[PDB]
């Protein structure tokens, strides 16, 4: 059982790199892997970002921001963070952390409370 | 079948790694083990039976090369290598079982030489190419993969 | 009642009781100069290498 | 890759809601159904098309396979006012339906 | 080899699930598998030959296993997994076979114990997943597939 | 086991092609390999000890039946296809070898019929599959493909 | 052996969704894998639509119109149906019906005649 | 994915008419050929190269591999006159090329 | 050890097809796969257009050019050339032929000195 | 799919220089680096990470993983003033990075 909380910038300028950071609780990041980033978009709905392996530091981006988005860990804070480039307005929506675990035996997540954030 | 048995025991590795189902298929044929399975009697089974010290030692040696081989075919197995004369693991090579370049070994060594090289690093191999192999069915069972 | 499918596994550390045959083995110690000893001669088989328990 | 339909439901208490999602491509039987409650985040509640979640009332059901897909909740309360959605896990993208809405009365 | 071949048996299913090469690598090499393949001669042999009986007796043991190694190697090739410790198939499950959840039998059965509760569907099971693989190889031999 | 053991034999080669596993089934399990591996003792076995030309011929016969296996197994692995029952290779048919069209011989010819019209061909396609599984291999290694 | 017969509208006004249906006759499509719809174009030539697979009713379609065509089966008319959504001018075709057979022992194509459908 | 040459043959009878096909990727050996005469649908000629299929007269031939195929029709008859097509069938995409005309005079 | 001398016109106007070709010294192209033309273009760096199969003759085009660029080999001139059609300003580039070896057991690049084509 | 840092590096005679290459995906241990003189073609320096090329100095070595990587120079010579360039050798586009400096002053 873990908790997430999510903290950033509730806002960002248009060509601006938007930051959000997410401190787990309760277990380790450095293993567990499969340590998220979930959108939520109005107009739009639910779409993922990314994920992150924390025993090996690879990670995995959804297409659309290949060439824009970074995920990496800080395993000493036991935190884990988004970093997205040349965020425009369209970018402003809902941000999760969330934990998900799928496995031969077991599938279960763990979201966070997330932070809104605008784009000008 | 053995038109070039250990024809390439005196070629470097690098050539002798294209001959790799010559030494393969006499593994489980010798000339006895294709006079067994003739579609007409052999002729010669009474003479074993008549006398069953001789056919205890033909037996012997039919099993111990069907023991020899299936042996074999389960490290294989265990490593990760289910068939493949020639197949490429995850375990990197120390530099200390061996400290030779690619060009070195590929072209100048015999397998014989290679062979009385690292003989005493046998078991040490061996033991990483199972813990590798356990280490990815671990992997394997993780849906967000890699 | 959760959508599971049959997984196949190899090398699960499960037994039954049964009857067989044991071969035996002895100590090649100082009864292996033994020479004519009955026992010495049919439990030829090496064995006691600080066996594993 | 998946839609949902209808945009939205209206039942009586104690009657049976039913939501259909259908998948572009083949998803298998790797599909899961969420319930966001408005303020929280998304709640697992069905995986691999029928298992229920742990903690997940017997009201919530579902079936389907490939590209047909349902979401059945019996006996409807009030708690369950929330906005369901359809997630997709047989594939890279992860895509989700948009999210339909069922609204008690 | 041999240094902790049961040790998992009082485990639940998933710890044991993660030691089975340690059982496997002991199904082919008994005492008398390691003598028979020395580079010296094992000495013992001529007892064997001797008395006849003794070498009858041996050499029934090891065939047995053999055959036992062989006969568990062909279930899995028809079923369509060669070679994998741990394989999937598409044979659903019955709830009818066994009725527990997945976090009760991972977590908290022993192999010992699950094999004692579903032993008279073994071949119910077996049935089924050489069915599948008929099935699976029909639908290969189209070649607009799925 | 054995409820159609050569049932197909008399039907055409696709409808045939359907049951390969029930004969594959029945390769190394006879009547005396299921009397070997009983929990309780077979009580049979002192007579093949006391009377040691029995005890001979029975094994011998069950050596046999897992030599026979192997081979074929091997020639499966050999040529590129280990497991399987049914496998597709890159070598050509030469219409020299046998000189029919498909809807004729997939539909119209037992396996029997064919067996005894490409016989003498036997060795030359063998020996084409195991060239063309050596190719294969020389290409793999080759990290630029094809 | 078999007859493919189609029909449907031979005119399609902008972004109306196109519906045309085809009968099997000789033979069930509950079964035989490969009921499929290719598109004539002139100007450009021959092109896929997609297929059914009668046995399991999945689908595959040509990428080109991976979130514009669906096709389906109705096993008891024996027939079976495209529908293509957001239909525009350049949608203007010849469409045919036409089951292919494609095993390890037999090749083999039937078509229908098609329709000839205009889009405004 | 594939392109076909010439646009048009012109031959006279009992002529041998050679029409190219260029793959842009390896189409290994699944390639088919289409006879379409004015008012039919196509005809399965060739499939898998060479290989004809069944009710297809020997005048008809072809060969090629990867990316360069051709098809030959021998002793052209007035009844061969048609659109030919090149069909691929080594990828999903299963592309056709443009089709290309033999009018014999 | 082979010398690759590259060889063509300095320029090409707007839709013109551009053609270059590669001599090669010391060993054969009908063999030795890995035969292969790179793009090294200011302010967008290096790139690779594609390579050939000597053995086999097959080819495989970095996707950007899957539609508009052609290598095929001259083994009795033991030349291989480069052709692509369609050439416009962003293709000026310095082109360059090389041999890449790389095998289980060795790796080596040969490369030429290349050709600068302006384009119009 | 690979990005080089700096765009420059300016260092006295003996200094070691480091440049860092970054991937957007997993290259595995794939990666080699080049060296362009100005004037000449890429010469090959290192391969698979860290091995060397036949003839290399030994001043040059390098590391890293997936998708982390870091070519080195120790005891810089002023004849190393060129352009050094991350190749990626694990997927089909086999990009380059753009290509760095190291200047010696
Ligand atoms: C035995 O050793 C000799 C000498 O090293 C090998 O001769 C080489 O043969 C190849 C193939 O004909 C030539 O390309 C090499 O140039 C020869 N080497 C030299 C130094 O001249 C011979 O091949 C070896 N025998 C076997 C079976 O490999
Ligand atoms: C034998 O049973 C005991 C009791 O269930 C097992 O003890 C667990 O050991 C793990 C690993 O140290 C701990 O994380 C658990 O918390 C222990 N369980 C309890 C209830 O305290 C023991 O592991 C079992 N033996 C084997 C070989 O599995
Ligand atoms: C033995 O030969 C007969 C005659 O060829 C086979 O009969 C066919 O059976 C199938 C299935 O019922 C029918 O669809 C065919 O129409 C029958 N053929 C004819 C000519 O009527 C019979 O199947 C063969 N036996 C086996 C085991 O295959
Ligand atoms: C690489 O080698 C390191 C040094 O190990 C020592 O030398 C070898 C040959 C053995 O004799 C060993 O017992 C010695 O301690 C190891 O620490 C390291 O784990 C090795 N890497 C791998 C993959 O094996
Ligand atoms: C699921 O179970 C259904 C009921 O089968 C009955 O119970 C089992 C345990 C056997 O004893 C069987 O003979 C009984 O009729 C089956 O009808 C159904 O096919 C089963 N599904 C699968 C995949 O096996
Ligand atoms: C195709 O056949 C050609 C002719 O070979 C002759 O006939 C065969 C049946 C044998 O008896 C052979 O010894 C004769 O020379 C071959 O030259 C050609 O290589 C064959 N192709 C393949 C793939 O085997
Ligand atoms: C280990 O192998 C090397 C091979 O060069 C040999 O010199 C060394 O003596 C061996 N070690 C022992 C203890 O035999
Ligand atoms: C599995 O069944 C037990 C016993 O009824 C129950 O306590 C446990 O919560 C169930 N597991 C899940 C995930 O519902
Ligand atoms: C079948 O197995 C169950 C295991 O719980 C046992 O209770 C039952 O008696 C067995 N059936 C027969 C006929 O032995
Ligand atoms: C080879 O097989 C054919 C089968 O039709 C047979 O007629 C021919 O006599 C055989 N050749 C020899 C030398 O036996
Ligand atoms: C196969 O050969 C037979 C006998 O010559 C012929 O009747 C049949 O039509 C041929 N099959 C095809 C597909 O041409
Ligand atoms: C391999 O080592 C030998 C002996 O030191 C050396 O001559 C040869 O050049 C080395 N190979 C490479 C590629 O550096």
């Amino acid at each position: 059982e873990v908790q997430l909380v999510e903290s950033g910038p509730g806002l960002v300028r248009p060509s601006e790199t938007l930051s959000l950071t997410c401190a787990v609780s309760g277990d380790s990041i450095s293993t567990n892997n499969g340590w998220s980033w979930i959108r939520q978009t109005p107009g739009k709905g639910l779409e993922w970002i990314g994920y992150i392996n924390g025993r090996s530091g690879s990670t995995r981006y959804n297409p659309s921001l290949q060439s824009r988005v970074t995920i990496s860990t800080d395993t000493s804070g036991n935190q884990f963070s988004l970093k997205v480039n040349s965020v425009t307005a369209a970018d402003t929506a809902k941000y999760y952390c969330a934990f998900f675990w799928s496995t031969y035996y077991k599938r279960f997540d763990v979201w966070g409370p997330g932070v809104r954030v605008t784009v000008s | 079948v053995f038109l070039g048995f250990l024809g390439a025991a005196g070629s470097t590795m690098g050539a002798a790694s294209m001959t790799l189902t010559v030494q393969a298929r006499n593994l489980l044929s010798g000339i006895v083990q294709q006079q067994s399975n003739l579609l007409r009697a052999p002729e010669c089974q009474q003479h074993l039976l008549k006398l069953t010290v001789w056919g205890i030692k033909q037996l012997q040696a039919r099993v111990l090369a069907v023991e020899r081989y299936l042996r074999d075919q389960q490290l294989l197995g265990i490593w990760g290598c289910s068939g493949k004369l020639i197949c490429c693991t995850n375990v990197p090579w120390n530099s200390s079982w061996s400290n030779r370049n690619l060009s070195e070994i590929w072209d100048n060594m015999t397998w014989l030489q290679w062979d009385k090289e690292i003989s005493n690093y046998t078991q040490i191999i061996y033991g990483l190419l199972e813990e590798s192999q356990n280490q990815q069915e671990k992997n394997e069972q993780d849906l967000l993969a890699l | 009642a959760e959508n599971l499918w049959v997984t196949v596994y190899y090398g699960v550390p499960v037994w039954k009781d049964a009857e067989t045959t044991l071969f035996c083995a002895s100590d090649a110690k100082a009864y292996e100069t033994k020479k004519h000893n009955v026992w010495a001669t049919h439990c030829c088989v090496p064995t006691d290498p600080n066996p594993q328990e | 890759r998946m839609t949902q339909s209808p945009a939205i439901l209206s039942l009586s208490p104690g009657e049976r809601a039913t939501l259909s999602c259908r998948a572009s491509q083949s998803v298998d039987s790797r599909l899961a159904w969420y319930q966001q409650k408005p303020g929280q985040s998304p709640r697992l509640l069905i995986y691999d098309v029928s298992s229920r979640a742990t903690g997940i009332p017997d009201r919530f059901s579902g079936s389907g396979s490939g590209t047909e897909f349902t979401l059945t909740i019996s006996s409807l309360e009030p708690e369950d006012v929330a906005v369901y959605f359809c997630h997709q896990e047989n594939d890279w993208p992860w895509t989700f339906g948009q999210g339909t809405k069922v609204e008690i009365k």
